[PDB]
């Protein structure tokens, strides 16, 4: 409830505490790739970088609310995780 | 859940047998007593041939089972003739008769002395591998297949260092270096999971690499594009958003290098991304997208006036490299127009620029693609001056490279 | 040992104190600077310079 | 976001395509959420609109049954059918 | 791991001013949030 969004909790007043085939979205056939041809143009750590696990993994979607009333699930209150992967944060 | 039956031969193929032998006026009785003697005895060899494949270890009967089948129930595995007095051949099987339903049933006996004997393949050799290493299978060919917690990459230390060496060894400083490397892309199992990073290393590098022209670092790219593509495991059309731009560059671009010398190896880049890129439109297509989308940049990268020549000889021969039906209907309505680029830059003195020399090459390409065009949808008569309707550009010699092609298809 | 072994690997940790100072001083510094700026824009202002 | 973003590793755009393409092409779906995943499907590019929104143009039809000719009138249905049309 | 003073009231100031009291605010805490250099954390 005190968290990064109590604004939100203090004004709600909580208290407690065959076009779905798989080749249709390959971006070959949904990117103008056209545009990237040039024309007359003028390891004991890791080597390449470390992708959000939660965007290259997790299934975000099921935190769309498709119908506000009919929702399938019932979603929580989410606390901070502070990410230490990212760079640019001090701790 | 059983339904097995008792299939036997038709009698209907009985009495033809026997009344072409001289034995008329069989009843269907006595007739019906011929085809169940003799689909047991199929039967009874079949069931029998099916141990020989048992113990030698195969799956498929082969055409030698029931000749050692045959030879097991005292009878001769001659199937063609057979000898009462059985001295001549005692139970040697000939090998069967090779005779097929669709046949011709008669030759001529000098076809069959004309034409050249099969290849004898490879002698019998002992090879040794791995198939477990202290109870893991490798993957060599002969194989068949709060804060949140700090993550790892997706690639091991070891497939990191990996793609760090061929990486290292793809740019061309050792040239076995290379052929090794663009070997291990072009038959690594695992080398699925990394291809975002190869992908990406790719198209990065021609971009970077075509701000200033650098020709081996962009002809060794190619060839890694190549020892990508004949890869059988991984999975390519995920990445091809990526490495087509990259070719088609490689093809339609300006050389800020020197512009001749290197240009036979430019013609070369242009040579290598066509054909890759003819090699892409051959895989990896659907409906519209990728061979339709590629061919409308290459015509109007030629309908535009007024073009850099080297862009043009480059859209030129990857519009040249698509095949048998392009050339057919895509060059057939343009021959003027090149003429007429060739004409003026015969005209304007300017011979240190590079105009000349991308006319010289497009002129020749285009006069080798009209050869066969030719050769291919019309006779070779009248192949002196009839040429000249065409605005006489390869008119004789371009008769005698058909000629040439004429004399390869004589020796095929 | 691409075909039979494997092992993980992490991002390079940057555990220098310089440059952990460097980072929370620019970054103190930048967002009082911003903080500043914002609640001088949104109010009644003053200026050492005319109309500044 | 898709633009800035999308990465052969991160799949963000194929992901947000599918999740727009099975709410457009399912049916029972509201004029408004139909609105929604049209209007994302029709700003992420032109080959998006070519292989996704054009082989259901004949869904017009189904919702032209709904504003040329409607048993109820004074619904809500008919701003959000010919918003969406 | 919690914000420093400074960044808690500029996290304040710049949320509440994002809720709708005026427009004025709002087109400045946005304009704050699109050119500020040190906004991570």
């Amino acid at each position: 409830r005190y968290g990064p969004a109590r604004l939100w909790y203090d004004m709600l007043g909580v208290p407690e505490d065959d076009l779905l085939a798989d080749e249709n979205f390959l971006m070959v056939t949904q990117l103008h790739w056209e545009d990237d041809i040039i024309w007359d143009g003028e390891p004991w750590y890791s080597i390449f970088p470390i992708d959000n696990e939660d965007l290259v993994y997790g299934r975000w979607e099921d935190n769309i609310i498709w119908d506000a009333q009919a929702m399938p699930r019932l979603l929580e209150p989410p606390v901070l995780t502070l990410d230490p992967n990212d760079e640019n944060l001090i701790l | 859940k059983l339904k097995l039956s008792n299939t036997v031969l038709p009698s209907e193929s009985m009495k033809v047998v026997a009344e072409s032998m001289g034995i008329a006026q069989i009843q269907e009785e006595t007739c019906q007593l011929l085809t169940d003697e003799v689909s047991y005895r199929i039967k009874e060899i079949a069931q029998d041939a099916l141990k020989f494949m048992h113990m030698g270890k195969r799956q498929k009967l082969t055409t030698s089972d029931i000749d050692y089948a045959l030879k097991l129930k005292n009878v001769e595995p001659l199937y063609g003739f057979h000898a009462q007095e059985f001295i001549p051949f005692r139970f040697a099987s000939g090998g069967g008769r090779e005779l097929y339903f669709y046949e011709e049933k008669e030759v001529d006996l000098s076809d069959i002395i004309n034409t050249p004997l099969p290849r004898v393949p490879l002698d019998v050799c002992l090879k040794a591998h791995w198939l477990s290493i202290e109870g893991c299978q490798p993957a060599i060919p002969e194989n068949p297949p709060r804060l949140k917690p700090r993550s790892i990459h997706e690639l091991s230390v070891e497939q990191q260092l990996y793609y760090k060496e061929i990486t290292e060894a793809c740019v061309g400083s050792c040239e076995a270096k290379r052929a090794e490397a663009l070997q291990s892309i072009a038959t690594d199992p695992g080398l699925y999971q990394m291809l975002p990073r190869f992908s990406t290393f790719i198209s990065e590098g021609v971009r970077v690499n075509v701000v200033q022209n650098n020709l081996a670092l962009l002809i060794y790219l190619m060839r890694m594009v190549k020892a990508l593509m004949d890869n059988p495991t991984l999975y390519l059309e995920k990445y091809v958003h990526e490495l087509i731009p990259a070719v088609m560059t490689c093809i339609v671009s300006r050389q800020l290098c020197l512009r001749p010398d290197v240009d036979n190896h430019w013609a070369l880049r242009d040579f290598a991304a066509r054909l890759v890129a003819q090699i892409c439109k051959h895989f990896s297509t659907t409906t519209n997208n990728i061979q339709s989308r590629i061919t409308k940049t290459f015509t109007k990268s030629w309908v535009d006036e007024k073009t850099p020549w080297t862009t043009r000889y480059g859209s030129i021969a990857g519009l040249a490299e698509l095949g048998h039906d392009v050339i057919k209907t895509l060059i057939l309505p343009r021959l003027q127009q090149e003429g007429e680029r060739i004409r003026s830059v015969l005209d304007g003195p300017v011979l240190s620029n590079i105009d000349r020399i991308g006319a010289d090459h497009v002129q020749s390409l285009l006069l080798k693609h009209c050869a066969p065009v030719l050769a291919k949808l019309r006779p070779p008569p009248d192949n002196q001056d009839a040429y000249r309707a065409e605005f006489g550009s390869l008119g004789p010699l371009l008769c005698s490279q058909v000629v040439k092609a004429r004399a390869q298809a004589a020796l095929q | 040992p691409h075909t039979y072994i494997k092992t993980p690997t992490y991002r390079e940790p940057v555990s220098d104190y310089q440059v952990l100072r460097e980072k929370a001083a620019s970054q103190r510094r930048d967002v009082e600077r911003a903080l500043t700026r914002f609640m001088a824009k949104t109010g009644e202002t003053q200026s050492l310079f005319k109309d500044d």
